[PDB]
RNA sequence: AACCCAGAGCUAGCUGGUUCUCCCCGAAAUGCGUUGAGGCGCAGCAGUUGACUGGACAUCUAGGGGUAAAGCACUGUUUCGGUGCGGGCCGCGAGAGCGGUACCAAAUCGAGGCAAACUCUGAAUACUAGAUAUGACCUCCAAAUAACAGGGGUCAAGGUCGGCCAGUGAGACGAUGGGGGAUAAGCUUCAUCGUCGAGAGGGAAACAGCCCGGAUCACCAGCUAAGGCCCCUAAAUGACCGCUCAGUGAUAAAGGAGGUAGGGGUGCAGAGACAGCCAGGAGGUUUGCCUAGAAGCAGCCACCCUUGAAAGAGUGCGUAAUAGCUCACUGAUCGAGCGCUCUUGCGCCGAAGAUGAACGGGGCUAAGCGGUCUGCCGAAGCUGUGGGAUGUAAAAAAACAU
RNA sequence: CUAUAACGGUCCUAAGGUAGCGAAAUUCCUUGUCGGGUAAGUUCCGACCCGCACGAAAGGCGUAACGAUCUGGGCACUGUCUCGGAGAGAGGCUCGGUGAAAUAGACAUGUCUGUGAAGAUGCGGACUACCUGCACCUGGACAGAAAGACCCUAUGAAGCU
RNA sequence: UUCACAUCGACGGGAAGGUUUGGCACCUCGAUGUCGGCUCUUCGCCACCUGGGGCUGUAGUAUGUUCCAAGGGUUGGGCUGUUCGCCCAUUAAAGCGGUACGUGAGCUGGGUUCAGAACGUCGUGAGACAGUUCGGUCCAUAUCCGGUGUGGGCGUUAGAG
């Protein structure tokens, strides 16, 4: 009589917002047609998945006023550091295991 | 009294949430009933509100159902409420929120206006008022 | 008497008095002669 | 009927004591004096 | 489908039972699969142990989404008027024509909405990812006097993998966004949080799921939170500003109202008002018709003019209908405050059940509700004083943190 | 006349209910209509018929006799009743003797309302009530009795097909 | 007749009740014994009848409606197992309800939920039908609260009638 309910449950979400860290290989985008085009960096797949093909940082943007065109970057710097705090808790770890 | 298109058989029911732009402002007519309490109305007080203006008017000034139902309220038999197969062909209704206008009314003199919407604020669930065409 | 509990003056003669708490209408003609709430 | 009634715990948040007054709500304890300090109170010296 | 003995202490994913002390940590009631859903396997959340760790909390900035709200570009419906295409009908006439109808309808335009499976738009949070700091105390050394930075020693705290092992698998209500229901249930079903579950104590009269709050112990010590200060029960029957006269103060609506304190607009008030006493209060005319009669007053049409201070083809009663009566209107005396209007606050009626006043009681006109300022009571919370216990940790302590 | 069809056409099966009986130990709707009985009869008897779903040896129809059979109306007879009453016996009751039982957390065991696993002597407020016997009644103590016999579950047991 | 409100009130709206049919399934399956009668209560009203009143399209006599009113009253029968389901004869009227659809530790067991049997129907069949039909042992010496009666001690401050 309620010959309803038939739901499949899938998922398809973005993976790797703008400015994340991009794996080589990692999937940007797993997608129902192509919401996002391919820009530069990453490659379209049988399903119109979007994935990184070198490492750095996906940049969301617009390839026309209506299209996304997700790209990616190497985006290496900073070496600099700041934290105190990690080199405190190492610190910590050698002084007590001494102590005891 | 109804649409003539079923888009969707069922529909499942909504909430108000208070008018607080698009208060209809006026449009034809020049007496209105604006709603002030939000709630559904059904077609039938619709029938029942107008046939109450146009016999009471009964000699001018033209009626003005302002607003039209649209969407339909469906309701089960006694059987331990199972799965809600078919009530949509049961009554449908109007979601009026408040600041709303439910009838216009012109062509019609002052104190006549005041008893034509005045009973017809009488047919119908939701305390109104009479509003002139500022 | 008709208890309405809401009815108002009809006669163009109703006068409206309220008596220990009962609002009430007297009208030279009785058919007129309401109590309300 | 076509009116329901207020239950347990239902019951209980229309009817429990609230203070619904906003001034009352404001209010705040006296405060004092600081009360300068005050001396030991115990000595072996005897 | 006997009875006794034996396999047999059969089997039971089902019910009941499971005994001495203290200490530390302490959940879940979710998904998945199941001849499975008042079982069990895995995950999820405890314990304890070993590594590698880095945080957690607050702040800020980025990135995608289409929800709330809005909108009529889309799709689907939706009213009011325009436009007229085209069609039917009258016929002329043996072809389609100019047209006409208070005519039926297709696209369009103007105005106007609505939608979980509508969107040109589109937040707040949430999420993910980055950097940015600094928590609590000490002992200090040098201060006039602080502060803090200067170090040193502690203490407190996140996770991601594993080992050995659990219990749990129908939660409940409350808040919010929703489905189902009847926008009914102390109903059901999911998402994000709180309490109960597993948590005491005070307020709520009594009262898991609401409010404050978190129980190591002792104390015939103090300050407060939620809530309160007439008596029963602690603490002002304390201050001043207002409002209620129903015992409202404890429960429900539409509707009704010269109840009551105010406010928002309105005109009138010596070219004097609403009060009352008053006077006057029409000619055409019996308005035309209809009706036995219709003459203001069955009904309907014209619905004006003259006269004047003023009279509406008369306000109501009434008459077979007339007549009659009286209203509106109008001048005089008395005398200068009265109509209208919507809403604010508190109230009244509407608001009635079956054992006996049911709402803590006594009661109260403030000991009710609206507003501000001061003192107090109020818990196992915080303080003060004094013991215990865990680790942190490896040693007397002592100090923290629980 | 109007109706009901003596009589016809269609798919159908292997064929399409014969005789009798019929709202029936079978008719649901349904106290079916009508007649008799009754003051009044959903029961009852006799009929009609659209037999929801009668029917010919899981026999049809009817029968004199017989029934500790079911069923309806009679006359006689009466405490069945109207409407109770008195009486005798055995118990009950009191005294002498012997002397159990089931049940039993402990009970110092009030009423009304309110609350609460939403129907409390055990909680709250108010009322009421000297302590304790004996006879009498049974509304509660979700009173006793049998781990419900109805309902469901168990990858329970057993019987029959 | 005219006339909305003597009376009925279309179309629609807003409530209270808690007793019908229901929705949830919260207590109770180591058990909360069902329908209808008998006996005995007691309570509620929105009132059927008796007491007083308006209004009436009330001449009177009847009424119709509402208002305060629960003090009282609220028949006997025929049919059915079956509370307005009902005809008969009255009667002032011959109410609706709540009390675990009051009352089975008070009563009957006509019905339904036991084992036998049969009818119609379903099932090939065992069997089955919230269809029918005939038969079918409803157990009890009150501990406590409750109630009706009746006592005793003791209180009433000296003791008693």
């Amino acid at each position: 009589t309620k010959n309803g309910r038939d739901s499949k449950g899938q998922r398809l979400g973005v993976k790797i917002y703008g400015d994340q860290v991009a794996k080589p290989g990692a999937i940007i985008i797993r997608q129902r047609g192509t919401k996002f085009h391919p820009g530069k960096n990453v490659g379209i797949g049988k399903d119109h998945t979007i994935f990184a093909l070198i490492d750095g940082l996906v940049k969301f943007e617009k390839y026309g006023p209506d299209k996304k065109k997700v790209s990616v970057y190497p985006r290496e710097i900073q070496p600099e550091n700041p934290n105190s705090y990690r080199a405190r808790k190492r610190e910590n770890f050698r002084l007590q295991r001494e102590k005891k | 009294l109804s649409p003539k298109r079923t888009r969707f058989r069922k529909q499942h029911r909504g909430r108000m949430k208070g008018i607080s732009y698009r208060g209809n402002r006026i449009c034809f007519g020049r007496y209105a009933l604006q709603a002030l309490e939000p709630a559904w109305i059904t077609s039938r007080q619709i029938e029942a509100g107008r046939r109450a203006m146009t016999r009471n008017a009964r000699r001018g000034g033209k009626i003005w159902v302002r607003i039209f139902p649209d969407k339909p309220v469906t309701v089960r038999p006694a059987e331990t409420r199972m799965g809600s197969g078919k009530g949509s062909p049961e009554y449908w209704v109007a979601v009026v929120k408040p600041g709303r206008i439910l009838y216009e009314i012109s062509g019609v003199a002052e104190n006549i206006a005041r008893r034509a919407v005045a009973i017809a604020a009488s047919k119908m669930p939701i305390r109104t008022q009479f509003i002139i065409s500022g | 008497m008709k208890i309405r509990a809401s009815v108002r003056p009809i006669c163009e003669k109703c006068r409206l008095i309220r008596r220990r708490g009962r609002i009430i209408v007297i009208c030279s003609n009785p058919k007129h002669k309401q109590r309300q709430g | 009927s076509s009116r329901p009634q207020k239950k347990g715990t239902a019951h209980h948040m229309k009817t429990r004591p609230k203070k619904t007054a906003r001034w009352d709500i404001k209010r705040g304890p006296a405060v004092y004096p600081p009360l300068p300090p005050l001396p030991a109170e115990w000595t072996i010296v005897s």
